[PDB]
């Protein structure tokens, strides 16, 4: 069926309301909350009963073909993807999810540069891993600079999902480089650019400074 | 209390067949109004309900699907089984199964979830190797360290730190395939900086789809040099 919105950053307190049309009449609606690669929690069913331990400040609500989930006064952990399920009448049929954020105030990354391990090295290979930490808004710009040249290409970022405690992001940018290349060259810097930086902070190392 | 748990192969090979058990307790599904269910999820993508058995073995598909669909269950042995024919790339998902209690509610309790890729590139546990704290003097407040787990396929691998002593401060980053077809991911932990050198930090890495299992030592390195 239909849900609505699919995406949606709010700020603590915030009521959020989440809506299911379905194009066919529904006798009742069911929904859940699912953390990230968690499993779903059911919070509502028959459309408005609150399951079991679930905070009274999620109601359901609705009928015909237009249901609703709200959220009277949203928190930090109330981050998660929200779902309609219509088990009343076939076919049963979930909703698309609405994924909702918490905004927070702006919170700067603390940065952090590892080198290849000699270990690794042995393997052929050399990844350098650079890690911001604990930040907010998740837009970060991550660039790698091999002897001040500007990389392309040749690493992969990865962003954590929103923290149920802190509201912030981390994220990796690893680089990938042969032995080989990765001994063509002495300085190995990651660049970073946030809102909550005044100006750009940069980690790095030499080749064999250890 | 009620449990449910789902198990199978992590990867399957496209137009094989998968067969998926949910194992539950805490409840039995010859009690009246009990039902077990089964959903997935595709990475990134929405919950698709997929079938349903009732207590007095009454099947359910979804449609879309039942084709390939057939569910069972065996009371004796308190487990459903779902077997899905002719596997797809697009059938990649995790998959849960569910208790629901007909004429009162969908879906109460849900099983962990077990994780099936359908590809036909093989099995590979990982290599995994220490991020050296860049620290290692005392009166520096905090470090970070962590290990790179790559080069291993399918998902999913998990990671802990101190055989789950240490969890304040993880961030164990969501895998990313590479180029070379194979997944690699780093989890990270801040400490106190005067525990370099003294406190002993060791990542224990499972990839259950291979049964492999790694700790590694992280540690500030000895620097090469003239001492």
């Amino acid at each position: 069926m239909t849900q609505s919105p699919s995406t949606l950053s709010a700020s603590v307190g915030d009521r959020v309301t989440i809506t299911c049309k379905c194009q066919l009449s529904v006798g009742y609606m069911h929904w859940y909350q699912q953390k990230p690669g968690k499993a779903p929690k059911l919070l509502i069913y028959d459309t408005s009963k609150l399951a079991s331990g679930v905070p009274s400040r999620f109601s359901g609500s609705g009928s015909g073909t237009a249901f609703t989930l709200t959220i009277s006064s949203l928190q930090p952990d109330d981050f998660a993807t929200y779902y309609c399920f219509q088990g009343s009448g076939y076919p049963f049929t979930f909703g698309g999810g609405t994924k909702l954020e918490i905004k927070r105030t702006v919170a700067a990354p603390s940065v952090f540069i590892f080198p290849p391990s000699d270990e690794q090295l042995k393997s052929g290979t050399a990844s350098v891993v650079c890690l911001l930490n604990n930040f907010y808004p998740r837009e970060a710009k991550v660039q790698w600079k091999v002897d001040n040249a500007l990389q392309s290409g040749n690493s992969q970022e990865s962003v954590t999902e929103q923290d149920s405690k802190d509201s912030t992001y981390s994220l990796s940018s690893t680089l990938t480089l042969s032995k080989a290349d990765y001994e063509k060259h002495k300085v190995y810097a990651c660049e970073v650019t946030h809102q909550g930086l005044s100006s750009p902070v940069t980690k790095s190392f030499n080749r064999g400074e250890c | 209390q009620v449990t449910l748990r789902e198990s199978g192969p992590a990867l399957v090979k496209p137009t094989q067949t998968l067969t998926l058990t949910c194992t539950f307790s805490g409840f039995s599904l010859s009690t009246s109004g009990m039902s077990v269910g089964w959903i997935r999820q595709p990475p990134g993508k929405a919950l698709e309900w997929l079938a349903d058995i009732w207590w007095d073995d009454k099947k359910d598909y979804n449609p879309s699907l039942k084709s390939r669909l057939t569910i069972s269950k065996d009371t004796s042995a308190n487990q459903v089984v779902l077997k899905v024919t002719n596997m797809d790339p697009a059938d990649t998902a995790t998959y849960y199964c569910a208790r629901s209690m007909i004429t009162n509610w969908y879906f109460d309790v849900w099983g962990a979830g077990t994780t099936v890729t359908v590809s036909s590139a093989s099995t590979k546990g990982p290599s995994v190797f220490p991020l050296a704290p860049s620290s290692a003097a005392a009166a520096g407040g905090t470090a970070a360290l962590g290990c790179l787990v790559k080069d291993y396929f399918p998902e999913p691998v998990t990671v802990s730190w101190n055989s789950g002593a240490l969890t304040s401060g993880v961030h164990t980053f969501p895998a990313v395939l590479q180029s070379s077809g194979l997944y690699s991911l780093s989890s990270v932990v801040t400490v106190p900086s005067s525990s370099l050198g003294t406190q002993t930090y060791i990542c224990n890495v499972n990839h259950k789809p291979s049964n492999t299992k790694v700790d590694k030592r992280v540690e500030p390195k000895s620097c090469d040099k003239t001492h």
